[PDB]
DNA sequence: AGTTGGCCGCAGTGTTATCACTCATGGTTATGGCAGCACTGCATAATTCTCTTACTGT
């Protein structure tokens, strides 16, 4: 996979980032948007955990 | 646009949508970039400031 | 060539109204050379002269392939073979033209810096050998951490060199010391980086990440010169001939424990040898960085499947989970101090 | 008596002038072969998966 590092939602507090819904990104962990092949983008300031859940996101996915 | 409505794409990054312009260096290309990329997607906007430093920050007091 | 002196004489006595001529018969000077320098723009003093023939300079190119190819550098030697193709002069000719060409012998002298506070710490590793603890034959080795202005050291032993238990040995000295640095230095372990790509080195992504996250700027001496870093050398051998020479122990949680009091009670109590202060008031001297309230988890991190029936396995262990996590993909969390923790899509499972 | 070299005689080759024959090009008509399209099979190359090896420093 080339990542960086390895990385996990259970490593993630959704108490520092209560703007976006928790439940969303833990249905995005069924992984049904890899039959929609819908796109996942997330956007933020630097530092917010960006590459962290993309990369918690693609772990489940392999 | 090869992967476009086969496969999914996991975007990350810090810059609006409006900045792709600026960074490909090209408006309609970027424009046609994310017409694509944004048909079928399902977009997360983060809000907040650098966890390491600032969250440490504020939390500490 | 009057030198810079005279030249400025001449000028200045000229200037001030004395006659050339005297001037001069004063300074021992043909008038002409006088007059010629009165209109010049400064001291003419160099003269420039570029190389000339010599005569070893026809044996000179298959000298150089004699040393080059053959490894030879007997002066002897070579002069022997060379006069025989016509050379007739001496051999300190040759040895100032080969001396280039030779190794640069190690230096003796030893520069000595003093770091600002809180600015530098220094880390290494110790394999201390393979003992037989608890009737099972394990590589013991030693992490020492030592603070580069107050002379502090943690120290603590493991089993393993491995890059997580690097990171969590560097966890538990940012801990004890009650912050961060703001640079690390250690020797050129591939934990740390990957090589140097042609004079530059590479960090190890994780361990750079890593390090981005505690904000501390790592840094890594040079090849083959643990000199760069000799107050934790130094501290190794203070520990290695202090406490670890006649203790005897059985569990490594014991021997880390005397470890810790045997630090706390002497190694970071007596005053130094340079500095002449206890560790310890130069520590509260220390100004280090806070620390993050979440310690970066440094836990081996893999995915198992659970079987048909339930029964899921972990090195030699064995699980009883609920049928509903049967034949799924789980994440097998294990932290250093053998706390497995089972996950399913970031939901915790209750093992049984 | 045999072999080789030299001399003599015979035959072959070169140049110039002349003669004869063959080949090439153009126009018209007829025939054959090759090329194109569609479908199927095989082999080779590229890609993927798994295991082992290599490099540098402590
Ligand atoms: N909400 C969060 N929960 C836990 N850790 C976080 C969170 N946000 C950031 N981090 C930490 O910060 C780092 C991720 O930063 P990142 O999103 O990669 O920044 P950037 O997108 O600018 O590269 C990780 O080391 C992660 O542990
Ligand atoms: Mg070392």
């Amino acid at each position: 996979s080339k990542l960086p590092y390895r990385k996990t939602i259970d490593t993630f507090d959704f108490t520092a980032q209560p703007s976006v819904d928790e439940r969303r990104i833990r249905e995005l962990l069924t992984l049904s948007f890899i039959d929609r092949k819908e796109n996942i983008l997330f956007l933020g300031p630097p530092g917010i955990g960006k590459t962290h859940l993309a990369i918690s996101i693609g772990m489940e996915a392999i | 646009a090869r992967r476009y409505e086969h496969a999914p794409i996991i975007l990350t990054s810090n810059k609006s949508f409006g900045e792709w312009g600026e960074i490909v260096g090209d408006s309609v290309l970027a424009t046609a970039m994310l017409d694509r990329l944004l048909h079928h997607s399902i977009i997360f906007n983060l809000k907040g400031e650098s966890y390491r430093l600032r969250e440490k920050r504020l939390q500490e007091e | 060539m009057i030198t810079r002196g005279e030249f400025f004489m001449i000028k200045e006595m000229y200037e001030r109204g004395m006659s050339i001529s005297d001037i001069a018969r004063e300074l021992g000077i043909d008038r002409k050379t006088v007059r010629k320098y009165i209109h010049s723009p400064n001291p003419p003093s160099k003269s420039k002269r570029k190389q000339r023939k010599s005569k070893l300079d026809p044996f000179k190119p298959y000298l150089q392939k004699r040393m080059l190819e053959d490894g030879v550098f007997n002066s002897e030697k070579l002069f022997f073979e060379i006069r025989q193709q016509g050379y007739t002069g001496g051999k300190t000719i040759l040895k100032d033209y080969m001396k280039p060409f030779r190794e640069t012998a190690k230096k003796k002298y030893t520069v000595r810096y003093e770091t600002l506070p809180g600015e530098q710490m220094q880390v290494d590793w110790k394999e201390v050998g393979e003992v037989v603890i608890e009737g099972k034959k394990v590589k013991l080795s030693l992490f020492v951490a030592t603070l580069g202005y107050s002379r502090m050291k943690y120290a603590v032993f493991t089993t393993s060199q491995d890059q997580e238990h690097l990171m969590e040995c560097l966890i538990q000295s940012f801990k004890y010391f009650g912050g961060v640095p703001k640079k690390v230095l250690f020797d050129n372990m591939k934990t740390v980086t990957d090589g140097r790509e042609q004079g530059v080195v590479k960090w190890n992504q994780r361990f750079s990440e890593f390090a981005s996250y505690y904000g501390f700027i790592p840094k890594v001496c040079r090849p083959y010169r643990a000199q760069t870093k000799g107050k934790v050398e130094r501290a190794i051998q203070y520990i290695m001939d202090h406490f670890y020479v006649g203790t005897a122990f059985e569990s490594i949680e014991e021997l880390n424990f005397l470890l810790h009091r045997w630090l706390d009670q002497v190694a970071n109590r007596k005053p130094n040898a340079t500095t002449g202060i206890s560790p310890q008031e130069r520590w509260a001297e220390e100004s280090l960085k806070p620390l993050p309230l979440k310690d970066y988890d440094t836990s081996y991190l893999s995915y198992r499947k659970v079987h048909w029936d339930g029964s899921f396995s972990y090195k030699g262990e064995q699980w009883l989970l609920s049928a509903e996590y049967a034949g799924k993909e789980i994440l097998v969390k294990e932290r250093l101090n053998g706390d497995i923790r089972l996950y399913f899509r970031g939901e915790e499972i209750s093992h049984v």
